[PDB]
DNA sequence: CGGGAAAATCTCTAGCA
DNA sequence: ACTGCTAGAGATTTTCCCG
DNA sequence: CGGGAAAATCTCTAGCA
DNA sequence: ACTGCTAGAGATTTTCCCG
């Protein structure tokens, strides 16, 4: 409340996001990101094949989380459980595929339809690389090949481990998707509350960003000002 | 330094029950996390709640909405 | 010690005494001749 | 009382008759009626009534096998968030079991199974997978569904679903796949409103985030107190009340007669 | 909310997604939402969270039949007091039903009798018997124990029993009458800490000196009530509060604002 | 409490009973029962034969209430099972019989071992002729003998009125029945109380009477005084 | 006469059920008796039971002790 | 008027809507194609 | 008026199949 | 227009008893 | 501070087979 | 030495909102 001065005056002087501002001046996610303001459903789906059978590979870009398996052929319905199966486990938006003969079936069309995924037609090849590298490795602790599949599958997600802070791809996949829950949320409430007007102390309307349980916060001139309950009334247009 | 991350240690919501009680309990704010005991204030009460007994979340709705 | 009167597996007979070697929340540990069993609090009695 | 307890026994050894029945009929008092009946084996009959409560920690999973349409769908769930994972699969075999269980730990950082005794959970090959991935198998007391309820409810709620969405799809594999999906993303509910894979999430990220922060904390907050005895360990301080641990037992005392150095 | 609606529709037809989902993905009232879930009658799958209560006056009879050892045991309970009659029959016919509910009507006063839809049950000899008898049946909604619950739960300690004190008999018939007996005089607790034969000679005679009292009373005390309306007929007052009956309608009210002549 | 002289005044005037008292001067009966101090489980056993079967009639004697029914053979067992059927439903505690082979054999007797039930060996007969009077009237509303022979029952035990109140003999042995567990619990509580020894004012030990909630009954010398709880102790003997 | 009367109605006790009430209440004291209802009287309040819903004794362990 | 969903006799899967006719305490009597039927209120929902 | 012990009350579950 | 219940095993609350 | 309405909470049940 | 739960349908209690 009484940080949002000291909040404009940072985004004045180092341009910083308004998750550093909610986070260092406790303030409420709405006032920042107005003061701010005055990927995680991306998916690569290729088959690549080994050992005379196909491999059906779908990574997450913004994290490099592999979801892959042994399929019996390279056929639309296939691709399209496989899809489907995605979609059930994690929540998938669009998907990036090379135009292949299976992924612009009707099947997988009706199913990116029901699922909700948008089709859009290098990070891909390196991900096929390196999965290629571990099949091999563990291909001797493995009968068939698609159990080995999936041990160099969770060995890619959980065992191997680098970037800027050491993380593996699954709390890589989960940190960003619980970023993306927290966007969504303030997304929603956002949405929920730019259907008020507030009238304080009686001025012109003034955008209502915050309603505190003490104070409510408002939008006056591109200028946040604080009010108390007792002086302000709040209606919806 | 150290306050900061006992803020954010806080800023966690632990729901719990007890051995004979079967309905999980409200959210309980996080002190202290453990190996198999976690350390809740629940409505100014300090308890020791084994780890297989509660859930911890932080709830983004809440977050994102004071 | 303790007296433990038991509904072992999907036979609706009560069998018992048993000695009672460990008791935990929800399930107990018995002795019935020689043989260890794991019995839901439920369906058992402790004496 | 000793001519009325011999009469009660006599009567006991005919009828089983409850203590209240004693204890009315020859003048004993409610104890001696109810060591009465506490001491014969026949009326031993009942169990206390009262509920377990299961594993919740953030690393057990519930898997069961269910049967619909004469198929047998393989279902596990996160106890901690209810998000569900469901496959059809050709048979209740060790093989099918095992491939499913590798492919969860591949997906999620599952650390502990809890299954019934079926002759698939039960299998050499599931131990096998669940050895190389480091999984710990925790086994049900035998013909108890309480113990495992928690995927007997997700069994429940699955079929549910597939009755619901039957119609959109041709075969019983794609039904149960979209009502994985329903479940996971189009139901919400419980502890923070959320739906299982949102619920999940949470669960997880938090997981990592409080260790990490509980980590840093601990190195750098480092004293011992003594209270009442010996160096206890320092964990929480504040609003009057000190949280220790001594020798692996954590105990909540007041700040009073208490010294942190 | 227009746009909101029809993409949460939309999606309903899809997903059958439960109110809370709908609302917080498409910033829906939660009104608007179960509107929405409420009008899908794919969605319609559970019924509400109560029970009922079986009539518990003193004519009542519920009657039901049980299989033990390869037999069939015909048992009724009187529900008011927990009385139970049973006897091992040949076969679940409706010749042994009415003799056993002949038997029974002319031991004590069943005015009616409470059973499920079985075949022996809705004969049409049962139906001579209880008409010769002036027997009101009742029959159960079709496969509902619940209605019989109190029968169903003699059954449950009848068989207790049987097993309790099976060694002492030689036949099946033997124990099930020693059962009968233990179960009458041998085990108390319920409402008065009787026994069920006891609670049910206080229920009877109970309801024959009430009968005969009120009877009685109303001879002798006639008088008229109005308060706030018509000549109210007098049922009884006294502390501040009077109890009338108006057109069969019974209600109590202060004894402000009426006044008996 | 204060009734007490009156009750004993009415016991020496016109020799009341207990129940009396306790009905008209609102006493405890423990303290009438002293004043006034100061066959409910009688059954009869009979074989009648008719129409070649064997009917088998159990008799209440203080009420006149009927059991009876047609058993395949006059056997020991059978009326071992019909006895073990009567202690079931009624509380029974002796039957008469007419040292008949079947009423002397082992079987019954163990029956009444088990059953609790003492072996005794005019109005059985009459009993009997009104019961084949009955069973002649109904004869031809039903086919078998045996169905009759219930019809017969249940009409003498709750269509046939007579006596001095115009009762049928199922609620006469009601009434009795309620009667004789009034006395028994009568009798609890007197054995149940009768154990203790009451000093008040400290006077010599006085037989406890009652222990109402503010006052204690005892007596002394053949005397019942009442004294309060906060002047007397009660201990056990 | 008529007092005599009403004392020995009311000297009989009604157990009884609410409607959506699973639980036998205490014994209530009885007032009046109908054919389909009862008027009881429990803890200085008045209430009227349908006759299907309520079991009315004496008990004569009660009587015979006070 | 109201809709009532039940589930009658031994069939797991839900039918409706139906006509309500009587609602009782623990039952309801309703109409569905011209059939009288009674179901209780645990297998019936009522809109 | 105050603890302890005993009694009463409340809670909760399996089986009825 | 019909309808869960019952009895026992623990846990918790009330009441009685001597101070 | 006071009602009404809406939201949150509590209670309770079937199915898991 | 291990362990009933879950989601929905009504009913009841809290809280918010304008006076
Ligand atoms: C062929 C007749 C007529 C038509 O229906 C069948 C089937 N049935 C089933 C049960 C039963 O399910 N008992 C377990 C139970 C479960 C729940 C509950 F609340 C009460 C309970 F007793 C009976 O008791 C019973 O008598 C019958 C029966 O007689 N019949
Ligand atoms: C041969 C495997 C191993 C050995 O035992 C059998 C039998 N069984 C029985 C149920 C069951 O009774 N479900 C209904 C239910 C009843 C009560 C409750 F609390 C929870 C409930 F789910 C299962 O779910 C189940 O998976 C099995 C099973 O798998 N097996
Ligand atoms: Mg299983
Ligand atoms: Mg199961
Ligand atoms: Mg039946
Ligand atoms: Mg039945
Ligand atoms: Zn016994
Ligand atoms: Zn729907």
């Amino acid at each position: 409340l009484d940080g949002i001065d000291k909040a404009q005056e940072e985004h004045e002087k180092y341009h910083s996001n308004w998750r550093a501002m909610a986070s260092d001046f406790n303030l409420p996610p709405v006032v920042a990101k107005e003061i701010v303001a005055s990927s995680p459903g991306i998916w690569q789906l290729d088959c690549t094949h080994l050992e005379g059978k196909v491999i059906l590979v779908a990574v997450h870009v913004a994290s490099g989380y592999i979801e892959a398996e042994v399929i019996p052929a390279e056929t639309g319905q296939e691709t399209a459980y496989f899809l489907l199966k995605l979609a059930g486990r994690w929540p998938v938006k669009t998907v990036h595929t090379d135009n292949g003969s299976n992924f612009t079936s009707t099947t997988v069309k009706a199913a990116c339809w029901w699922a909700g995924i948008k089709q859009e037609f290098g990070v891909i090849e390196s991900m096929n690389k390196e999965l290629k590298k571990i099949i091999g490795q563990v291909r001797d602790q493995a009968e068939h090949l698609k159990t080995a599949v999936q041990m160099a599958v969770f060995i890619h997600n959980f065992k191997r481990k680098g970037g800027i802070g050491g993380y593996s791809a699954g709390e890589r996949i989960v940190d960003i998707i619980a970023t993306d829950i927290q966007t969504k949320e303030l997304q929603k409430q956002i949405t929920k509350i730019q259907n008020f007007r507030v009238y304080y102390r009686w001025k012109g309307p003034a955008k209502l960003l915050w309603k505190g349980e003490g104070a409510v916060v408002i939008q006056d001139n591109s200028d946040i000002k604080v009010v108390p309950r007792r002086k302000a009334k709040i209606i919806r247009d | 330094e150290l306050q900061k991350q006992i803020t954010k240690i806080q800023n966690f919501r632990v729901y719990y029950r007890d051995s004979r009680d079967p309905v999980w309990k409200g959210p309980a704010k996080l002190l202290w996390k453990g190996e198999g005991a976690v350390v809740i204030q629940d409505n100014s009460d300090i308890k020791v709640v084994p780890r297989r007994k509660a859930k911890i979340i932080r709830d983004y709705g809440k977050q994102m909405a004071g | 010690n303790f007296r433990v009167y038991y509904r072992d597996s999907r036979d609706p007979v009560w069998k018992g005494p048993a000695k009672l070697l460990w008791k935990g929340e929800g399930a107990v540990v018995i002795q019935d001749n020689s043989d260890i069993k794991v019995v839901p609090r439920r369906k058992a009695k402790i004496i």
